[PDB]
């Protein structure tokens, strides 16, 4: 049912670490409803943001067009608060205004209908969530509910803020600056007394502080201490 | 690239002996700012805009260090030797 | 003017930097309403995690009686998802049950009646605001948008996570659960031997633990282990 | 302050025990969940915020087992002694 499927989506979301997990998430409950692409928009005055999984292609005529002032969706999404359902099929099959090309492109994208989430935020701020098929009409905004609507769509909002957020390194976690040295002249095939007459650490503290790195990498040994350096790119 | 085999071992020790006292001085320094690192974060007054300064300059710092440091090790691979620099 | 001095606290939210600022953002909007009280209550299995205005002495009675488990307001959070208002004039006593000590006691502290947003969050998570008064019938339950109220909940549940984000504690810095049992102790004129009975830590090493404690917080005696203990807000 | 005073002794005892025994389960609950957070902040394999749930947990804890301890102090100074707890 796609009130299960959502309620599972909102575990997923929570556990999601990163927008590649989120993706993940979201792509599941989008397939479970039959749809195939989903797209999260956001609009703060000017600048809009978005993360979503519509074709590459697509979305570079999308911005290479600047398509967020003529897409219908958009339009209709800020003149209501309540999930709708919304098809490609409605637009200017003939003619030539921009609508018409905006048709033709959308559904040879597979992007032919949907149901889309509005949201007003905070500061005339906008949201939406979209979920998007290639087929003629899927839609679940008649047994979607309203409240949990809004709960995912302000799940997804968050979680994309509380990642779009600086790195943020723990020291304990790096390597110390005599620690990275000890490791590379290690790598480089010195021993504890050519490495101490090179940088001035001690000798047999050389070792000591070989052993720190290992503990920080998780390693056994000193070779495997290398291979690790070398994998995560620090030496 | 292996542009120090054209060079003399009177060049080359010139190059290492002056290389290995910078490597000593970087990490003199670099050192000292990871310790102040690892103190901030320690400190949960410290806010987040402070911390992060410390953190980059713990990443640009490593990242010199890597440079300068590989760039030694070719010279005294190219000499064949490590000379004896005094403390 | 409900839905209208709702989309104010929604903005006033976005600037809050920390706890207090959220409060009074929360109690303005509580004032303008018709209450005088707030309560945020995330519930996960028997933990309980509250963020209120209601008074101190009766958060001590909540928190340390576990009426999570007889107050029907949390009861009725579970058998309907949607905003409710709910009075204590509800709640027939004729008899000494703990639900009429429970109703009294809820009364003497100022709390009567109220409106509550439920939300079900991830993992079988329960979370609610819930807005409160002394009055008999203060009902806004009527005309609060509830798609707009569950924004509203959302928004404090990030908000407050956000928050707590910006302050990373280093437990070898904070007084284990043990100091922290016979620091409040002391505080309350128990003697190592009064405290080793109530704990069942024996009474030579709640000295210790009170030298631990001393240690973590730099006091050269237990009065102002108390003293620097209470300045912090720890106890 | 009232609240237990109206109470008799043998009411107060009953309480008081079972408020003791409650008071230790938690103390024994919660100094779990700090020795697993002490011992994660110096494991480098734990990432920041797994180890934010762990402090937020401590956090809690700490709140609910200062008021349950307020409670049975409240108590105790109705019963006027501290009973034996088996
Ligand atoms: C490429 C990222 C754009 C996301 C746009 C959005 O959120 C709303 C939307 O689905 N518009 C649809 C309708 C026709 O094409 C689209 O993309
Ligand atoms: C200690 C803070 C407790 C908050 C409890 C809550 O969220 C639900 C609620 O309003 N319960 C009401 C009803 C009678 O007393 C209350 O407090």
């Amino acid at each position: 049912s796609v009130n299960g499927n959502l309620r599972s989506l909102i575990d997923m979301l929570e556990a999601a670490q990163d927008g590649h997990m989120i993706k993940i998430a979201l792509r599941s409950f989008a397939h479970s409803c039959g749809y195939d692409r989903f797209a999260y928009l956001q609009k703060d005055g000017t600048q809009v943001r978005t993360f979503h999984s519509y074709p590459g292609p697509w979305e570079s005529i999308y911005l290479g067009s600047d398509y967020f002032n003529i897409d219908p969706v958009l339009a209709e999404a800020k003149r209501r608060r309540d999930v709708f359902f919304w098809t490609a099929d409605a637009w200017p099959a003939r003619g030539s205004s921009p609508l018409r090309r905006f048709r033709d492109e959308a559904i040879s994208h597979g992007i032919r209908c949907g149901v889309t989430i509005p949201v007003e935020g905070s500061y005339g701020s906008a949201m939406m969530l979209t979920f998007a098929s290639p087929e003629r009409k899927v839609d679940i905004s008649g047994v979607l509910d309203p409240k949990k609507a809004v709960q995912l769509l302000m799940m997804v909002h968050y979680q994309l803020k509380i990642i779009a957020a600086k790195t943020v390194l723990n020291p304990k976690q790096m390597l110390s600056p005599r620690e990275m040295l000890c490791l590379v002249w290690a790598s480089k095939g010195k021993t504890a007394s050519v490495t101490a007459n090179l940088t001035g650490i001690n000798a047999r503290t050389v070792q000591h502080y070989l052993d720190k790195a290992r503990a920080k990498l998780d390693a056994e040994s000193v070779p495997q201490l290398v291979a690790i350096a070398k994998d995560r790119g620090l030496v | 690239e292996a542009r120090y085999s054209v060079m003399t071992k009177s060049e080359l020790e010139a190059l290492a002996v002056s290389a290995i006292r910078e490597h000593r001085r970087l990490l003199w320094a670099d050192q000292a700012v990871y310790e102040e690192w690892l103190r901030a974060s320690d400190d949960p007054s410290i806010s987040g805009p402070v911390l992060q300064t410390l953190q980059d300059e713990y990443v640009a710092r490593q990242k010199r260090s890597e440079a300068q440091q590989e760039e030694l090790s070719d010279i005294l691979d190219a000499l064949g030797f490590v000379p004896d620099v005094p403390f």
